């Protein structure tokens, strides 16, 4: 059993009709303190899987060494390593599903939140969550944290159900994603206002976007704000 | 007397270990493997003899990569290779684990030098 230090917030998704996306911003926490700016929570495996996490970072950095570790050992006598053969999404979730289990179950556990995001070989999509708790589970939408609570809802105005995916092209997603990590700046006082996103198309592979930043925010509002209740000037 | 090469960490009369010997010769009897040092790397190359045409071509893969930057081939008891190379593969994870960078191929060569010479202490 321990308790959290250096924390990292949100983790958004949601898949769209070729792929699926995902986003999360470059803050490391430590309590009310915004102590690192340059951490990226967004783990590429190979070129079709991106592994979102929240929550510890030193344990984050750990999880980052295991997927390394996979990668390298899936390699080891296997000439299909880069084909047939390769990583899928799928295999690196149950991996880390299973890790994130016995960990609890020894009463010792990675204090995260992950989110799996990838296409399998086949073409479909994936997505899915586990926690410090072993719990798992898929929806067209996924987030983390905060992002669970002000995310999920703006992204399910996209993709509402599971027919809701085929409607749904790159554009509209990215832009829901981009909309939302903006909300989240807004309201969530652990978050920053760059992020990393990527997007992983059945066509055009693994894109991975560096550097972003919430732009096109109101706050001219706030001048005719004034007191609180009575005050006029 | 006799009998010095019949258990492995024994020195002969004359100060040799009759085992290790042999086991050369195991060595000798397997198939020709080489390497050759370039000016900015390795190239490793091995025969691979057709027993029959039922050996599926280009699959029963002998060369072995050790975590990412290492080749290793070997001649003679083909088991005791990958026998050796999981001890490697086990050593250099461990390095890298502790000290971040992917293990020096000198100190990756040692580590396979004290396992092998630890077979010919008992």
């Amino acid at each position: 059993t321990q308790q959290p230090i250096v924390t990292g917030t949100s983790v958004i998704s949601m898949k769209y009709d070729n792929g699926v996306i995902i986003a999360a911003d470059n803050l490391g926490s430590y309590g009310s303190l915004l102590r690192f700016n340059g951490v990226e929570r967004l783990i590429p495996v190979g070129d079709n899987t991106v592994v979102g996490i929240s929550g510890d970072i030193s344990d984050m950095q750990h999880i980052e060494r295991l997927l390394k570790d996979l990668v390298t050992e899936n390699a080891y006598d296997n000439p299909l390593a880069d084909a047939e053969e390769a990583l899928e999404p799928s295999y690196i979730f149950e991996y880390l599903a299973t890790v994130m289990y016995q960990r609890r179950s020894k009463m010792n556990p990675l204090w995260n939140a992950i989110i799996v995001a990838g296409v399998q070989s086949n073409g479909d999509q994936f997505l899915r969550y586990v926690n410090l708790l072993g719990v798992t589970y898929s929806s067209p939408t996924l987030a983390t944290g905060f992002g669970a609570h002000m995310a999920n809802p703006l992204l399910r105005k996209v993709v509402d159900r599971e027919s809701d995916i085929p409607k749904t092209t790159v554009q509209v997603a990215e832009e829901a994603i981009v909309n939302a990590m903006r909300v989240l700046y807004y309201r969530d006082a652990r978050s920053s206002r760059n992020f990393s996103l990527a997007i992983i198309d059945k066509n055009t592979g693994l894109t991975f976007k560096k550097n972003l930043q919430v732009e096109n925010m109101k706050w001219d509002f706030a001048k005719d704000i004034k007191g609180y209740g009575t005050q006029k000037i | 007397g006799t009998g010095y090469d019949l258990s492995n960490s024994v020195f002969s009369p004359d100060g040799r270990n009759f085992q290790v010997e042999y086991a050369v010769k195991a060595v000798e009897n397997g198939t020709t493997s080489i390497g050759i040092k370039c000016n900015d790397g390795v190239v490793f190359a091995v025969e691979k003899l057709i027993t029959s045409k039922l050996l599926v071509p280009q699959k029963n893969v002998k060369i072995q990569v050790v975590d990412r930057h290492i080749g290793c081939v070997y001649s003679g008891l083909i088991p005791d290779g990958r026998h050796l190379v999981n001890r490697g593969r086990e050593e250099a994870a461990s390095f890298k684990k502790l000290y971040k960078t992917p293990i020096p191929i000198p100190a990756f060569a040692d580590r396979l030098g004290q396992y092998v010479q630890a077979h010919t202490l008992y």
